[PDB]
């Protein structure tokens, strides 16, 4: 798996609305490219894929 | 002979005067209120 370090969140937009309504952004540094396996650790907020 | 001006010539905001029918066409004064009501298909979804 690629490593990932460096790791910082913003958040564009915001809406609490039934459907899926914020859009988060991650910016990081790796060395190769991969995929990874995004979580949210509080049931505040639910990820989409 | 002597009617005396006019009012093509005298009309106020610099909106011109017309005939047949009579009317002041293009005449700046004031605002307009605008109402409107719009479907879901002319915004878009965030996502894309």
């Amino acid at each position: 798996a690629p490593t990932i370090i460096d790791l910082t969140c913003t958040v564009a937009t915001c809406t609490h609305s039934s459907d899926f309504g914020g859009v988060l952004t991650l910016t990081y540094k790796t060395d190769k490219n991969g995929d990874c396996s995004v979580h949210s650790h509080s049931n505040v907020a639910t990820l989409q894929e | 002979k002597e009617k005396g001006t006019a009012l093509n010539t005298k009309a106020p905001f610099g909106c011109q005067i017309k005939t047949n029918p009579v009317r002041a066409m293009n005449c700046a004064v004031g605002n307009i209120p605008v109402s409107m009501n719009l479907p879901d298909s002319a915004f878009t979804r965030i996502v894309e």
